[PDB]
């Protein structure tokens, strides 16, 4: 039973592209908020 | 810019009025190199 498997190279191409896109955690403070409010959430996310 | 008080307040407003107080004599003092030419007019009246 045949295979040509051009399917999975296209999948692997897209998989390698979405892992090199930066999606995780940053946090920017809201309007009127202190700039040191971001590292509270982002710092404790990165600890655990 | 004016104080946004992000983690500091006391040092901002203190040195704010002090920095403004340095600017006033400083700009006049910068003319000191050209005051040599103005001093020629003073010496012109002095010798006479």
């Amino acid at each position: 039973r045949g295979q040509f498997d051009v399917v999975r190279p296209v999948v692997r191409k897209l998989v390698s592209e979405m892992r090199q896109n930066p999606i995780d955690v940053l946090y920017r403070p809201k309007d009127g908020a202190r700039p040191d409010a971001a590292d509270v959430l982002m710092g404790m996310y990165r600890t655990d | 810019k004016k104080p946004e008080t992000p983690e500091e307040q006391q040092w901002l407003v203190e040195a704010q009025q002090a920095k403004q107080g340095q600017q006033d004599p400083a700009m006049v003092q910068a003319q000191g190199v050209l005051l040599q030419g103005q001093a020629e007019l003073a010496k012109a009246q002095n010798q006479t």
